[PDB]
């Protein structure tokens, strides 16, 4: 009814104790090489914690440890994921369960040392947080933080509670639980995450118990007493009722409605809530409202399809998922790079980074001068100033050896180009080094648009040539889209799934089709809004509509940066490639709209003028003109209307490539339209967004085709479901 | 059934925010000076008749805590069978504590009471008592909570009211202000604030600049500006509001009611009250009314509520001589001008809270008193008083003089 | 004119003040709970036609402050014009809220009304609203300010109830709520409070103490003792009552009310309203009534206040079925049922303060519903429900059943 056991797994930790009366909890999940908070965990905690309260006399301090690379890494995913709304109390009981096992190790009345490792992640963090001291291996790798919000949840095993017992509210929200942020050991303790660190692991243990025998002698009243255990604890930054805190606690929720855009992802809003409120009462009162609004948000619908994409889709597609499955891993030396452009110069910079000695060449020496300096200026002027191994730039930057067309590429095994998006000069680029290159090297391409099929008939060896597409800026965007080719073989497609994974990218494989998937879907978004100006929507409610549904741009400021002179030639592209075959095309609304503002002059903020206003390299306010060229106004649909229109065109578009076989797993879909297209991530994606749609129809792939006959009825034939969904 | 009667209707002078003469008067004691000018007015009433007395208070916290209401009847030595009982409908505190002594009356189980308000914002400040609308995140999210300031620039923007537009009518009301100080028309329901030896505290409204001029208004910075940026409230306030892009800031400490201290109290009762205590009835409550509007924007309260008012009455704006809204900010009385149609010569005619000050719990009783005061004054026969509230809250009230 | 009818009075359970299963629970979310539950009941209710939702609220600051009700509308998605204001009349705040929306609904300009309250002591204790009666030194000498508890062994003194005779009605308020919950008559009334999720947090009123005993009662310490000695309050209530020469204090945690959490929720409207929203009223308000008696004692305010609204309705103690006085304290309740010479039987009939315990702004509607339970369970007609209040106040209603 109240114990430390959930109402025969095997057992995950071992217990030690020596002469001086220290027990040494080590943690070695046997099924497993890392510690999941698990149903296994949940019952060995509860033993050792129940011989701790009954060998409390014959014991003097606790030291838990780890015996896996890692400390601890979070909870069972894929447990969290199946708890629906019907298990609200099997839930709350199990993290009730828990947190009072954390709860008595913490009130045990003796001092508890947690000696970090590894990797303290979660319910690992959590864990830790439950010990009086907390000592870290100062080694790269081992990351501290509470990451429960990247997947829908909070740090329900009292994460929340004792980080604002420790920070206040104020800083644990915005440093640690608002965005889960992971932090170094030497930045762990500079917070106070951590209270010191040792710089080798073996000297880990042996300083717990050195600092249990010190801290007995020391402080033998506060011994094993948290802060906020004591009498007269002061929460840092006041509670809620303090006057300092209650004058900018209104700001609160709206600083984070800001951040947030108005988008409907409830973990943030969870976290803060029960940081607040849990403020304003005693620790176990605290504990116990954490739990309930845990409960809230695992069985909620948008934590089920961010745990699907951030933890099971992802880890698919590391696996190899789309990996051409049995080719073995061939070796990589040299690597050629065609480009000097924001997105080509930047290739360079993550292949570098990495250890490759890349030959970078754009035309002259003057504009792959230019390439070279986009990595200079940037490589260490603002990274140096930075965290850690500033002095190690050396072998990032003496790989590189930037070149002109004087260097041939010698024994290069790897080519990407990234050359302006031009057929004829694509075809004669790489036929300058076609011969000069090692005799098995991959033949990549930056494409966005262009067919991938035809750019390979420019070279002998097709076998090799292959679709390698970046996303501006290649430093930070983390999508690698792979087009696979007409005649690309499956070794080719092995060789590049292998590269972008030692860049540190997240790949995906794509069949040659029109648009392929990024570019063809991030294009419905688009054409989405313009359509709706045209009708007369405002565009304020327009890019409203765009942050509110989760996208990190609105869609007319979107529509600048991608200049609507190069969105018009995509259109006159797709006609002529549908009409030579022998169809009839039907144009988009989009069109006519793109039309008209390229005759106003207005084509975006390349000349300085589209959709905003754009003075001194800064996007002003809307163009006041808008309202009487497309009449503004005339036309006021429900704002969930124009969210959904956005949210459906790209989930109708996504499921037609997965029919067409532009896509191979809705991994991909998830996962490339979250890191590419800019899908919103409360979503898990754009397929997880069909069987995880919910509204006024319903929920699941029955009322999302409910909701799409609807707005199919309402605004045009093309929102309706395509046959694969079953209507 | 029987219908209400106003038979007095008084208040304090108004002391400013900084460096007021009302700092060092308690609020308790603004009451009780109201309750002993009722008395001279009329010593031989029996206040054993008077059965309960009630104060608006919007920071019922500190001095003005532990129902204040109560507080005043045994301090000022009244019976102790006349009540007392404080309430906080925000900003129309003051006149619904008159709307429902009147709805008390008219149901025949009460015969006489005491209504008004009383707010000290110098020694109780706005917000002092706290609110899960602003203090709790899960309640201040889902309301979307913008402070009144936000949505009054929205107000401006919405309906297209410049900075030139809203400095205008703060430039009227300190004149109408000015002018009726000036006329004596106020020196028959000012109570000048006195102490315990009787000295002179403070006899005059001295949150009143009269010297403004048009020029002077323009000199001055927006003073939510740094609310909206640090707050993100303007993020806020167009999320809700998706088809206004960017919000004019144009509330200055100039177009905006003033933080002041004061108290105000009026007398209502029956017919048959008033004939049995010699009572002569100044003005008739003729009807009630409470609606409201959206809460984000907070202040479009007024529009619904005074058409409410004006069905149940069965009448129409041009039924009406003097229209009273209170000024808590310059774009709340243009937009209600705007929504109703109503001329400007008929619209807060001696000023308002922009020149005089908003002490934010006695604010309804002093413009009501103010009312009844202009139409003996004027001859005329009706008027409306109504004002904005938080949480779009609205309340009107229509008395007829008698 | 137009008659007020309850058409429903529901409450939440009472959490006890220590390790109580409410202080979890912020005030809002009792109230919240309440509105929810009166949407089960009627889908179909027009909820744009309720024009006004009053809660009563003793201490309005912190999770209580800033005109919670106006929060409670918000937050449970009700329309923007339904209104919302906070009242405070001390322990009668939640009757008071009820005759308020009462008389409201009889002067017609409103239609269907929301009244109530609501108190979490375990989050917001008494007087952390602060209040000059105690706090203001001026006030405090002058009025003679005594707290509740002295007054309360004042009146055992005076009218000789010893501490046998106070323990008597503690054990029976035990027996008759201990009675009421196994007989089933609060199931329908008593609104389990769940979470977020729809778990269970509180079903009962935790604070009963069914297994009393006289004996255990016996054993138990004056708790007032010291509050009277290091005060000086004994000192200052026998000034006034010169007379008694020693005061006996009777009153411990065992004959006193509990201090808990809850909320408590009726609706009232007109006959017209009602069948506009296919509502069947379950009682009619007959008459309210406000007095008051010494403020040194304090807890006399009831039988005033019941007097004289048994005149104004035309009644007397022979017809009236059921009595039901808040048990704030064991002697208020002898001391009423010497005053009017009521028979034991009609008293309290199913418990009260000291069993279930007294959250202060909402025990007036708590007890209310009580009583249209059971005037329909009992087939009786008419029940009258007082309250004693702070500064010697007092409030009474009489409902008889439809
Ligand atoms: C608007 C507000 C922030 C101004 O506060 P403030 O800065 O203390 O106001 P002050 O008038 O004392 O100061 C403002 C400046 O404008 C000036 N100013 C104000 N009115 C002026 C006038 N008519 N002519 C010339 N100057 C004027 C002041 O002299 C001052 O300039 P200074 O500082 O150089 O002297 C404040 O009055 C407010 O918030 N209003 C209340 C609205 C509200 O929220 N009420 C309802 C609460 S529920
Ligand atoms: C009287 C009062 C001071 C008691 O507070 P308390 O000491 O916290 O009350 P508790 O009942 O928790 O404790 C009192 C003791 O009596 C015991 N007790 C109470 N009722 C009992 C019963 N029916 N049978 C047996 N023991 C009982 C308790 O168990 C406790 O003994 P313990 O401490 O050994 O456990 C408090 O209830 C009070 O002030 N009442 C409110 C009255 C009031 O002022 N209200 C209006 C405000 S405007």
């Amino acid at each position: 009814g109240s114990s430390h056991h959930h109402h025969m797994p095997d057992n995950t930790i071992q217990w030690d104790k020596d002469a001086d009366g220290i027990v040494t909890l080590t943690m070695d999940d046997p099924s497993g090489s890392t510690n999941v908070m698990n149903e296994a965990y949940i019952e060995s905690m509860g033993k050792a914690v129940d011989r701790l309260v009954a060998e409390k006399d014959s014991i003097t301090g606790v030291v838990v440890a780890s015996a896996k690379k890692t400390f601890f890494a979070g909870g069972d995913v894929k447990t969290m994921i199946q708890a629906r709304p019907e298990d609200a109390g099997d839930v709350f009981n199990t993290v009730e369960t828990i947190k009072r096992q954390l709860r008595t190790l913490e009130t045990l009345g003796k001092p508890v040392v947690a000696a970090i490792n590894g990797a303290a992640l979660g319910g690992g963090l959590e864990i830790a947080l439950a010990c009086h001291h907390r000592i870290a291996a100062d080694v790269k790798g081992s990351q501290l933080g509470l990451p429960e919000v990247t997947l829908g949840l909070l740090p329900g095993g009292g994460g929340v509670t004792r980080t604002v017992r420790m920070f206040g509210i104020q800083n644990a929200f915005v440093s640690v639980l608002a965005q889960g942020t992971r932090f170094k050991p030497a930045k762990a303790k500079e917070i106070g995450l951590v209270d010191e660190l040792v710089a080798t692991v073996e000297e880990l243990v042996p300083a717990a118990k050195a600092w249990i025998k010190e801290e007995l002698k020391a402080n033998p009243d506060g011994a094993g007493v948290q802060p906020w255990d004591k009498k007269g604890y002061k929460m840092p930054g006041g509670t809620p009722s303090s006057p300092g805190l209650a004058a900018i606690l209104p700001s609160f929720p709206s600083n984070l409605r800001k951040q947030l855009k108005g988008a409907p992802m409830p973990a943030p809003r969870a976290i803060l809530a029960a940081a607040v409120e849990g403020a304003q009462v005693d620790f176990d009162t605290a504990s116990r409202i954490e739990s309930r609004y845990f409960a809230s948000l695992v069985t909620g619908q948008v934590a089920k399809n961010m745990m699907q994409a951030f933890f099971f889709d992802l880890q698919a597609i590391n696996a190899g998922g789309s990996r051409p499955e049995g080719i073995g891993k061939t070796p990589i030396k040299r690597i050629g790079v065609l480009g000097a452009g924001m997105m080509g110069a930047g290739i360079a910079y993550v292949s570098a980074k990495a250890g490759y000695e890349v030959v970078l060449k754009d035309v002259s020496l003057e504009a792959a001068a230019k390439g070279k300096g986009y990595s200079e200026k940037l490589e260490a002027k603002a990274l140096e100033r930075g965290r850690t191994t500033q002095e190690r730039s050396d072998a990032l930057l003496a790989r590189i050896t930037p070149t002109a067309d004087a260097a041939d590429f010698k024994g290069v095994d790897f080519v990407i180009e990234a050359v302006f998006e031009n057929q004829e000069l694509k075809h004669k680029v790489f036929g300058e080094i076609e011969d000069i290159v090692e005799p098995n090297a991959i033949l990549g391409s930056n494409t966005s648009t262009l067919p991938i099929t035809g750019l390979a008939t420019g070279v002998k060896r097709q076998e090799d040539f292959i679709g390698i597409a970046f996303f501006s800026p290649v430093d930070k965007m983390p999508l690698v889209e792979i087009i696979k080719g007409e005649k690309t073989s499956d070794e080719a497609l092995a060789r590049v799934f292998d590269y972008t994974l030692a860049i540190g990218k997240t790949p995906i494989v794509v069949n040659d089709s029109r648009g392929f998937f990024t570019s063809r879907v991030i294009g419905t978004f688009v054409n989405e809004a313009l359509a709706m100006l045209g009708e007369g929507v405002e565009p304020a409610s327009i890019e409203q509509a765009g942050s509110q549904a989760g996208y990190p741009a609105p869609p007319l400021q979107l529509s600048d940066e991608l200049n609507l002179e190069l969105m018009h030639k995509i259109a006159v592209a797709t006609r002529k490639g549908v009409e030579d075959a022998g169809g009839t095309y039907q144009p988009h609304p989009a069109e006519a709209v793109v039309e008209k503002m390229i005759e106003l002059g207005r084509s975006g903020r390349l000349k300085g003028a589209g959709f905003y206003e754009y003075a001194d390299g800064k996007r002003s306010g809307l163009w006041p003109g808008l309202r009487e060229t497309f009449k503004s106004g005339s036309s006021q649909p429900p704002l969930q209307d124009m969210i959904d229109r956005m949210l459906f065109a790209e989930a109708l578009e996504t499921q037609k490539c997965l029919d067409e076989g532009v896509l191979t797993s809705t991994a991909d879909a998830n996962i490339g339209s979250i890191m590419g297209i800019g899908f919103p991530p409360w979503t898990g994606g754009s397929a997880q967004f069909i069987v995880g749609y919910s509204g006024p129809a319903g929920t699941g792939k029955a009322a999302f085709v409910a909701r799409a006959r609807e707005l199919a009825a309402a605004y045009g034939d093309r929102f309706l479901p395509p046959e694969s969904l079953l209507s | 059934s029987e219908e209400a009667f106003i038979y007095e209707a008084i208040r304090t002078p108004r002391g400013k925010q900084k460096n007021g003469s009302l700092h060092e008067v308690k609020p308790l004691s603004l009451v009780v000076g109201l309750i002993d000018e009722l008395r001279k007015r009329h010593p031989d009433l029996d206040e054993n008749l008077i059965s309960d007395v009630i104060l608006g208070c919007v920071s019922p916290v500190g001095d003005q805590g532990g129902d204040i209401a109560r507080a005043a009847v045994l301090a000022s030595g009244m019976p102790v069978t006349s009540g007392g009982v404080q309430l906080n409908r925000f900003c129309a505190s003051g006149l619904e504590a008159v709307n429902t002594a009147a709805q008390k009356v008219r149901s025949g189980w009460d015969d006489l009471v005491l209504a008004g308000g009383v707010e000290s914002m110098s020694r109780v400040p706005m917000g002092s008592d706290g609110g899960a609308m602003g203090l709790d995140p899960a309640t201040n999210y889902d309301v979307m909570f913008v402070p009144q300031s936000i949505g009054a620039d929205l107000i401006a923007t919405i309906e297209g009211f410049s900075r030139e537009d809203v400095d205008a009518y703060a430039l009227r009301s300190q004149q109408k202000a000015a002018e009726a100080w000036s006329g004596g028309y106020f020196a028959k329901s000012v109570v000048p604030v006195r102490d315990q030896n009787g000295l002179l505290i403070l006899d005059h409204d001295e949150h009143m600049r009269p010297d403004t001029t048009k020029e002077g208004l323009a000199k001055l910075k927006p003073a939510f500006e740094g609310l909206a940026a640090l707050g993100g409230f303007d993020d806020v306030a167009l999320q809700k509001y998706h088809w206004v892009e960017k919000i004019n800031h144009v509330h200055t400490g100039g177009n905006s009611s003033g933080i002041v201290d004061g108290a105000a109290l009026v007398m209502i009762g029956s017919a048959a009250a008033g004939k049995l205590q010699g009572l002569t009835p100044r003005a008739r409550i003729v009807a009630t009314a409470t609606s409201g509007a959206d809460p984000v924007i907070m202040l479009t309260g007024p529009t619904p509520a005074t058409r409410k008012v004006l069905d149940r009455a069965g009448l129409t704006v041009d039924d009406i001589d003097l229209f009273e809204l209170n000024e808590a900010f310059a774009s709340v009385v243009l937009k209600f001008q705007k929504d109703l149609n109503i001329p400007d010569e008929k619209l807060n005619v001696n000023g308002g809270a922009i020149a005089m000050g908003h002490p934010l719990g006695a604010t309804g009783a002093m413009i009501l008193g103010t009312m009844v005061d202009e139409l003996e004054r004027r001859n005329a026969r009706r008027a409306l008083i109504t004002l904005c509230i938080g949480g779009g809250m609205g309340v009107a009230t229509i008395i007829e003089r008698v």
